[PDB]
């Protein structure tokens, strides 16, 4: 009797949540990956300028 | 006809009857893949959690296309990737991890299976 | 040609010379040379030439098989289509290398005692 | 029967055993739905035999007469050049040269540094037809 | 001739040094299985928590007794079961999974794997 509607709506709304769950997860992954670079490059630049001011005395 | 009994059920909303009649349909020793195909199909329809394990057993037997179709109907990508693997459908696994990583993402497995593109 | 075996000379020079007239001439010796050299590459195209001319010298077929072993492969049909090498030697070479190749060789070689051993 | 669904590697093996360029063209009907699909696996599988170049040669002859444009023939050039067992350049390099002529992409430049053992006059003619106006003379002195 | 080098290393206490040499050996090209075998060996004596995860890979590149003895020195029981899955030696997997169920037992596999003996 086209009674599919019950489980149909069920699975529909299930996916309609799963999408947003996946999206907040990908967003948090995105930002934490940004944080990784942000903690990396600071130390990179620190050591670069350190050795730079140490070694400019030649050329 | 077995599919036509399926229809003979869903016409009346006998989705529960579909369930029940599959409950002992597993008692077979002379049939072929299409039965299991439908099995996972009606899983996806109502009990999609169960086709995973069994699928991970009979997989060696069933066709490609109907499997692809029903797997899509599942929209369960964390599984669809494993399925592509079973059919070594690399490209599909790739695009799916692209669009559905946080469900289907597996890191080193992907980084090694990538070499077939 | 004795000195060529003796020399460990430059690289292209062989490919250049191979077309030369003969002298004291064999093959199952220069194979020993390259085995000391581990440099199969030398005659591969020349080997192609010689064999497709139709020389049924097993050592040639054997040299083929050896470079094939080297080529990270399985010439199941190639070794199979070739009742012109000695199955015994081509099996006994790859002892540490591959059970499968030596075993199918004994299969075509009927190396029953060797299958055992 | 296979066309529906099958282990199409098997059909490609029949191909590499059916020395029937006309049958290849039957596969090359340009209209079958699985055609792009089928070729997708036939390429990834042709690498299987790597023991004789006969069916290879007949397949590339079919390619020629089937005049399969870019993204149809040279793709096999690409797949086979990957540590080619038939490491000649005739019918490969020259045949890569013609494909490059038909392609005229950046790939053609690194072609040179990728392969070896070619001749000058062909590529000189193409390069003077290409961007290289005096690199012709520079290669006369160079390569 | 590099196995004796390993021996040299550990005897000379070059344990971290030999594991680094392992890391070097991780990416070879024309290597038989024994490489991966001794790889697993050193994992066993140094990197078990890495061992099995690595063993997920070269199942098709194995010698039976060497890996058996190494595994049992570790006797990483679930890993032993995985071994048996690849080698189809059900008996002893059952033996252990019985005498070591808590660590090493799963109901799903057990549901059917028994039927093979």
């Amino acid at each position: 009797p086209e009674s599919i509607r019950k489980w149909r709506e069920e699975q529909r709304k299930r996916l309609q949540e799963l999408d947003a769950a996946s999206k907040v997860t990908e967003q948090e992954w995105r930002e934490k990956a940004k944080k990784d670079l942000e903690e990396w490059n600071q130390r990179q630049s620190e050591q670069v300028e350190k050795n730079k001011i140490n070694n400019r005395i030649a050329d | 006809e077995l599919e036509e009994l399926i229809n003979y059920y869903q016409d009346r909303g006998y989705f529960e009857e579909l369930i029940t009649m599959l409950e002992a349909a597993l008692g077979l020793e002379r049939a072929h893949m299409g039965m299991f195909t439908e099995l996972a199909i009606l899983y996806s329809k109502f009990k999609p959690q169960k086709m995973r394990e069994h699928l991970e057993l009979f997989w060696s037997r069933v066709n490609i296309p109907k499997v692809l179709r029903a797997a899509e109907q599942a929209h369960l990508w964390a599984e669809l990737v494993f399925l592509y693997d079973k059919y070594e459908e690399y490209d599909n696994a790739i695009i799916t991890m692209m669009n559905h990583p946080t469900d289907a993402w597996k890191e080193g497995q992907f980084k090694d299976i990538i070499t077939k593109v | 040609i004795g000195g060529l075996l003796d020399v460990d000379c430059s690289e292209d020079v062989i490919k250049n010379l191979i077309l030369v007239v003969r002298g004291q001439f064999s093959t199952d010796e220069l194979v020993a040379e390259v085995e000391k050299r581990n440099r199969l590459k030398l005659l591969l195209p020349w080997l192609e030439a010689r064999i497709h001319e139709g020389c049924e010298e097993p050592a040639t077929h054997n040299a083929l098989a050896k470079i094939y072993i080297d080529s990270n492969n399985n010439p199941e049909r190639f070794l199979r289509e070739n009742p012109y090498y000695d199955s015994r030697v081509v099996g006994k070479y790859c002892e540490k290398r591959d059970p499968h190749l030596a075993c199918v060789a004994y299969e075509r070689g009927q190396c029953d005692l060797e299958l055992i051993n | 029967v296979c066309n529906e669904n099958s282990l199409f590697k098997s059909l490609s093996r029949y191909l590499v055993r059916r020395k029937d360029p006309e049958l290849w063209g039957s596969v090359l009907l340009e209209s079958n739905p699985y055609r792009r699909p089928l070729i997708d696996q036939v390429v990834q599988t042709a690498l299987s035999e790597t023991q004789d170049p006969e069916e290879v040669s007949v397949t590339v002859k079919a390619f020629m007469t089937a005049d399969l444009p870019n993204e149809l023939i040279e793709l096999l050039e690409k797949i086979v050049l990957d540590n080619s067992v038939f490491s000649e350049h005739r019918n490969l390099q020259n045949l890569l040269i013609l494909t490059a002529i038909k392609a005229d992409r950046t790939r053609v430049m690194e072609y040179i540094n990728r392969l070896d053992n070619y001749d000058a006059p062909d590529i000189a003619n193409i390069a003077i037809s290409n961007e290289l106006f005096e690199e012709a003379f520079a290669i006369f002195r160079k390569f």
